[PDB]
């Protein structure tokens, strides 16, 4: 039961990336 | 964003030759791939024959 | 009212005497037509590389 | 061992090639900081097409657009002040590498054998940077890049017979035109990917035996992976090197440049000073040293024919100058000497600058002429110091 | 001939915008841009600035748009297809002195007087030739004659230059009221023509700070890495059964 | 733990570089100030006959 | 081709050296040891560019002095 | 460090998110500093402090 | 009160390096003939005068390196800031002195001691 | 060879051979015949998305 | 044909227009479009071999 | 293919900055790599100052 956690911790870091690269502060 | 051509398609309005998007009288779609209608832009009459956009 | 670049020029004059002084001597020198040759390019360049060396640090000091 | 199943999957076909030649290459372990410069050389190749690539999206190859268009990329395009100087520059820190790559080569003696053809493939790089970076100059089309290109067709006209063919068949006409300009623009977009190919097989070559050491002798005995030994070796020089750059980009980005290039090309008044980039100055040296025409574009040509010669001369069978103290000595003579002419070359052709550059020009031939006589000599060195 | 051809050297003045960390003096670019357009406009083209760029840097935009409003700018064809006039906005470059290069040279004795936009970085030593150029008028040296029509100035190349003097004192009138001196003139001109030459440098050097600050962190943490992963080899102890 | 935290600095600085080098690219081919100069004017207009078009 | 060896070899964990104090370590021999053993090296690659570098200012100044009235 | 290595380090993904973190608070604080020694370095020069700024005829 | 001088930052730091070398060989001179030698070199004059010369060659290039980072400290100092103050050169004494004083004592405390005694002399200067 | 010289024009369209309007434009906008397969299924849905 | 497919970013909902402007370089297909277009088309068939 | 520069060089003619070609007044090559003199063109007068390259 530890590879839907390793998807959940990869989909957080998936997200923490997505905004840093694109930094919508403006838009939200 | 191609041109609908004037007086053409099957509605009396605008018809589009690239896709076959097809606009009445009042520049709404009717038939084809086109979401929305023609955009309105911000225009006044300030007399009989003078407009502004 | 005065232009505080003339003025600096000015008081800069006893830090290049020796310059000043040269020039001044090929000056003399040189008060003979000759075919109109001779001149003093170089030593007034010397003496003025020497006033603007001494101006341009006092400058800027009193424009704003 | 019978490969039923899947192990690590860099040693998969998908992989492999790149594992071999990567990650798990041989390396000799005393490899010191000087050996990471053929990566650097790689980096600098890659921020040069990228930097390239992305400026041709705004720059217009025509006499009447190049100059506009480069202020309109400094100027307009967000950020385009920073690809224009990071293009700019990299041009000179990619020469400044490359420079030192040579050196190293020089110095431990990596061009004897069994690495002839690495030497080899690397002078035709060479010259290929020279041309792709004289081309590029000339995109600008300031007074520099107009009268750059001039007389560099014009070496064509050296040749007595069908030299002056050449010079019109260069330039497109009768003069350094659109035409010109135009025709550079293309071969400038596509020498970069030759480039490419040519440090690939480089690298092909080199990894036959392997690199040099710094002792020059065999290294089979201590050899470890370059990952990750020489791939932290090789991070620290990058971020060294960045740092260097960064210098160059942000805070001096005109020193290793000539005001004049900002000045649009005027062909009727040529400017009073006519240099090439400094990383030119050492052929305009030799260039100029020679009062002749035709000896002068020889004397160009017998540069690169020494470097082509110089693996092949019978030498002595020991390669690092930390061993030969003749030889180490003639180096550092030979490193002041192209120092030397880079300086006269910025230098207007007068007393005393003439009878220096020629002497500086002998001093650089004797070193290709002197080291055979070394090599013939040091092979008796084993025979006479026993014992 | 020997010493006049290069001409005299400039001095190192202390420019407000030399530094590491020091940014253009952005009143001195407003006093600069008015020295411009009230006397080096009349024969000097600016070519590649428009009246949007002086926007957030000297005047605010409403300023400028004002500015733009009063020149007249060539524009068309028409629906009819002739040439017409319409004020300047803030997309217009600025005004050309004459219409083309050969007009230029008619009106002053044959001599171009060269566009102004990268004039500091066109030069050896831009912002202080320039300065010293523009306040280096005087008598020529001995046994030295000027022809007709050429002043002298021992910073231009040759002595001899188709410029007459222009910075006199009172000149302009400055809006704030400073004394405008043929000094004072001549380093505001400079300051607003090196603003034009590179509009980018208070970016470009933040940049530089922030970024070789940060990398010379990363190259700290290179040494480790690279030192951490080499210590299981430059520690080790390697017995050997050689002696000589 | 420590060399972890130590490389981890480092790190910072590697993902900021990226970011900010791939970003750079990203933008320059994003509208020109030129560009953006010119996208707002107005245009006055008269009278045409009936059942008729004109762009 | 393969060499035939025979060596022990004793190596310490990564996590159980210190880093970074070596390079601060016995300085002043370092400095010795550069400049001892490469001060001959230095003469040959700095003085000629010196010494060219002098006589042409020198070559220069007094050409410039000849040339004045 | 083995209090922050058991919360942090443990697993990639984390530390992956960790350097995300980290890469984006600390360039935007070095960014603030960076600004912060520019406008003291910098007083009275920005074209804020133009004293006749709007007041062009 | 000073106007009597051609300067030259480049040429100050090499003049002052020469001007060290000359001192630094002449004081160590007068240190080797003060000592005595050995009692296992008294028949032999080679290794005295050996012994003398290595003093003048070990002491001039320290005393040149003293009057060479010195004066390149002082200008460099007052170059990048470019204001003249006696707060220029103190700086200079400073780095002169700890760091070459400390390179031959082989000491942290010495090269502090060095550099605020080197600090003082200038700030008096 | 039998294109190049012979029939150097058939398989384009002749309307490139206006220099681009952008005010007016084409009745007949087409791409070149090797992207007409995916342009008839683009044109198939009856919907942009 | 190139105001057609540079528009297809707008499918996209959320950044479908700012795809189509940045693609575009401005708020058409101009001469900022055709010399990107240029730079691309000598880079791409590098790729291709 | 440079210009030489006029009033410069060691016999009163031309000079060109590119590799120090020194031409004498009548434009003759006196020092430098330059082989040859400054060609002389075709040309004639029409009456006193109009001059017909
Ligand atoms: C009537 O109307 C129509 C037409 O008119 C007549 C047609 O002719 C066609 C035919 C056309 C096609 C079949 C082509 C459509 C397919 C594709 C894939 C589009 C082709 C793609 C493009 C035009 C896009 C061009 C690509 C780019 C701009 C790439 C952008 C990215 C770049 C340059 C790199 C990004 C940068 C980074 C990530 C930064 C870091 C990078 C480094 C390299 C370090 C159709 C259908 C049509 O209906
Ligand atoms: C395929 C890759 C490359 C492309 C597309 C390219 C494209 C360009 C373009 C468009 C310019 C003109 C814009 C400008 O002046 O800044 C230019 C200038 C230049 N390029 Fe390149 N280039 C490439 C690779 C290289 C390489 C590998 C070198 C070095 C050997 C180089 C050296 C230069 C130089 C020196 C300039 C002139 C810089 C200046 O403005 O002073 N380029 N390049
Ligand atoms: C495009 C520029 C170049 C690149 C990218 C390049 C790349 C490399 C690389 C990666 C290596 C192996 C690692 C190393 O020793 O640094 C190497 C080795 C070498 N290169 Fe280059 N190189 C370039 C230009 C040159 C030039 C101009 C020469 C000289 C003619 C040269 C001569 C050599 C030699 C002799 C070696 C073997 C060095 C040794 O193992 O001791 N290279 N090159
Ligand atoms: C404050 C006002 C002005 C400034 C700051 C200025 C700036 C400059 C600069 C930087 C140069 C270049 C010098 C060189 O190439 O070395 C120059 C040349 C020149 N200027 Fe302007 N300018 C001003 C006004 C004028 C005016 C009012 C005139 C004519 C009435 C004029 C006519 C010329 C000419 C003819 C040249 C070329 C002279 C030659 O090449 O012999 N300038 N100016
Ligand atoms: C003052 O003067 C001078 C300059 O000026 C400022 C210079 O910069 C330089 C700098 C030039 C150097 C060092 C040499 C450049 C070398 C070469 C080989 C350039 C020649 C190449 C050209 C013109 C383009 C190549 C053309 C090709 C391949 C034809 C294409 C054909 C096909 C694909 C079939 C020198 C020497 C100089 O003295
Ligand atoms: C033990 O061996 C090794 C070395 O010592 C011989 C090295 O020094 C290096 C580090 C240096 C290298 C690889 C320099 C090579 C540089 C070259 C060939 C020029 C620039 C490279 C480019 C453009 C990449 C081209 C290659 C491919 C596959 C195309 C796809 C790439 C991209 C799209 C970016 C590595 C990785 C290595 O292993």
């Amino acid at each position: 039961t530890i590879d839907i956690q390793a998807a959940a911790g990869w989909g957080i870091a998936a997200a923490a990336g997505a905004i840093w690269v694109v930094q919508p502060f403006g838009w939200i | 964003g191609c041109i609908p051509l004037p007086n053409a398609g099957d509605y009396g309005g605008w018809f589009c030759p690239c896709h076959g998007s097809h606009y009445d009288i009042s520049g709404r779609i009717r038939k084809g791939p086109a979401p929305y209608n023609l955009e309105v832009p911000t225009y006044s009459f300030l007399e009989e024959n003078k407009l502004l956009i | 009212v005065v232009d505080p670049k003339k003025y600096l020029e000015e008081s800069c004059k006893p830090k290049c005497v020796k310059p000043l002084l040269e020039y001044q001597a090929c000056v003399k020198r040189i008060q003979g037509d000759d075919s109109g040759h001779k001149h003093c390019t170089g030593q007034y360049f010397d003496y003025w590389q020497c006033i603007d060396k001494c101006v341009a640090p006092k400058l800027f000091a009193k424009l704003k | 061992t019978i490969r039923n199943q899947r192990f690590s999957l860099l040693k998969q076909p998908i992989s492999s090639t790149l594992n071999q030649h990567l990650v798990d290459y041989p390396t000799p372990s005393n490899l010191s900081y000087w050996w990471g410069f053929g990566s650097l050389a790689g980096i600098c190749l890659v921020i040069q097409i990228v930097t390239g690539v992305f400026l041709a999206m705004h720059y217009t190859p025509h006499v009447d657009l190049a100059f506009n268009s480069v202020e309109h990329i400094m100027r307009d395009v967000e950020g385009g002040w920073l690809l224009r100087y990071m293009h700019a520059n990299g041009a000179s820190m990619f020469f400044i590498v490359v420079y030192l790559h040579i050196f190293r080569g020089l110095y431990y003696a990596s061009y004897s054998s069994p690495r002839e053809f690495v030497w080899c493939l690397g002078v035709v790089i060479f010259l290929l940077m020279i041309v792709t970076a004289f081309i590029g100059y000339v995109l600008p089309w300031g007074q520099m890049s107009f009268w750059g290109a001039t007389v560099i067709t014009s070496l064509a006209s050296a040749i007595p017979v069908v030299g002056d063919t050449i010079v019109t068949w260069l330039w497109g006409g009768f003069s350094v035109d659109n035409a010109t300009l135009n025709r550079f623009f293309s071969l400038h977009y596509l020498l970069p990917f030759i480039l490419v190919g040519a440090s690939l097989l480089h690298l092909a070559a080199l990894h036959q035996y392997g690199s040099n050491n710094p002792l020059g002798v065999h290294s089979e005995m201590d050899k470890i992976a370059f990952y990750p030994y020489f791939y932290v070796k090789d991070l620290v020089g990058w971020v060294a090197f960045a740092i260097f750059f960064s210098i160059w980009i942000f805070y001096a980005p005109n020193v290793l440049g000539h005001p004049d290039n900002y000045i649009p090309a005027n062909p009727m008044s040529t400017p009073p000073h006519i240099v090439p980039e400094w990383y030119f100055l050492p052929i305009y040296a030799i260039l100029r040293s020679i009062p002749d025409k035709a000896g002068g574009v020889a004397a160009i040509a017998l540069v690169f024919i020494c470097l082509l010669a110089l693996p092949f001369f019978k030498s002595m069978y020991v390669r690092s100058s930390s061993f030969r103290p003749i030889y180490q000595g003639m180096f550092w003579l030979l490193l002041a000497d192209c120092l030397l002419l880079g300086w006269i070359g910025c230098q207007p052709v007068e007393a005393p600058f003439v009878t220096i550059g020629q002497i500086s020009s002998l001093v650089f031939f004797l070193f290709f002429a002197i080291t055979p006589i070394l090599g013939r000599v040091g092979r008796g060195i084993p025979n006479s110091y026993t014992d | 001939a020997d010493e006049a051809e290069h001409g005299l050297e400039c001095p190192n003045y202390p420019w407000p915008h030399e530094g590491i960390l020091s940014s253009y003096d952005h009143a001195s670019i407003r006093r600069g841009h008015q020295v411009y357009q009230q006397v080096c406009a009349s024969c000097h083209s600016m070519s590649l600035i428009s009246y949007r760029d002086l926007v957030g840097v000297a005047y605010t935009e409403e300023e400028a748009k004002a500015m733009a409003a009063e020149i007249e700018v060539v524009d068309g064809p028409n629906d009819e297809g002739e040439m017409f006039t319409r004020p300047g906005k803030l997309s217009d470059r600025l005004p050309e002195p004459y219409s083309n290069e050969s007009a230029a040279r008619f009106a002053n004795g044959g001599a171009y007087p060269p566009d102004l936009s990268l004039v500091t970085k066109a030069r050896h030593n831009g912002q202080n030739y320039v300065f010293a150029l523009l306040t280096g008028y005087r008598d020529p040296p001995a046994g030295i004659s000027i022809r007709e029509g050429l002043h002298y100035n021992p910073y231009f190349p040759g002595g001899a230059i188709a410029m007459p003097k222009m910075l006199n004192d009172e000149a302009v009138e400055y809006e704030d009221g400073t004394p405008a001196t043929e000094a004072q003139m001549g380093k505001d001109v400079v300051s607003f023509l090196s603003w034009a030459a590179e509009p980018e440098m208070e970016e470009r050097k933040l940049m530089g700070f922030k970024w070789i600050f940060l990398l010379s962190l990363a190259l700290l943490q290179a040494a480790y890495y690279r030192r951490l992963k080499w210590s299981v080899l430059k520690s080790r102890k390697l017995v050997l059964d050689v002696v000589n | 733990a420590f060399a972890y935290f130590v490389l981890s600095g480092g790190r910072f600085v590697y993902a900021s570089v990226l970011r900010l080098l791939v970003l750079k690219l990203i933008v320059s081919m994003s509208a020109s100030k030129d560009v953006l100069a010119l996208a707002s004017l107005e245009v006055d207009l008269g009278s045409i006959e009936p059942g008729t078009t004109v762009t | 081709q393969p060499v035939k060896l025979k060596a022990v070899v004793y190596a310490l964990s990564p996590f159980q050296q210190k880093i970074m104090t070596g390079l601060w370590k016995d300085l002043p021999e370092k400095i010795h040891h550069k400049v001892s053993e490469n001060w001959i090296s230095a003469t040959l690659l700095v003085t000629p560019v010196v010494g060219t570098y002098w006589y042409a200012q020198y070559f220069k100044e007094q050409e410039k002095l000849e040339h004045r009235f | 460090f083995e209090g922050f290595y058991k919360l942090i380090m443990r697993r990639n993904s984390v530390y992956v998110t960790f350097i995300i973190a980290g890469a984006f608070f600390g360039e935007r604080a070095v960014d603030y500093g960076v600004h912060k020694l520019w406008e003291r370095n910098n007083v009275g020069k920005r074209y804020e402090d133009i004293s006749v700024l709007g007041q062009r005829p | 009160r000073y106007l009597e001088e051609e300067d030259g930052p480049l040429m100050k730091t090499i003049k002052g390096s020469i001007t060290g070398f000359g001192a630094g060989t002449i004081y160590g001179t007068i240190l080797a003939t003060w000592k005595d030698v050995p009692r296992v070199e008294r028949n032999v004059a080679l290794p005295g005068l050996i012994r003398t010369l290595k003093m003048m060659g070990t002491h001039g290039l320290t005393f040149a390196a003293i009057g060479g980072v010195y004066i390149g400290v002082e200008q460099l100092v007052q170059n990048f800031r470019s204001k003249r103050d006696f707060y220029n050169g103190a700086i200079g004494g400073f780095v002169a002195g700890a760091s070459v004083l400390g390179y031959r004592a082989r000491s942290i405390p010495t090269a502090i001691a060095a550099g605020a005694t080197l600090a003082v002399t200038s700030a008096l200067i």
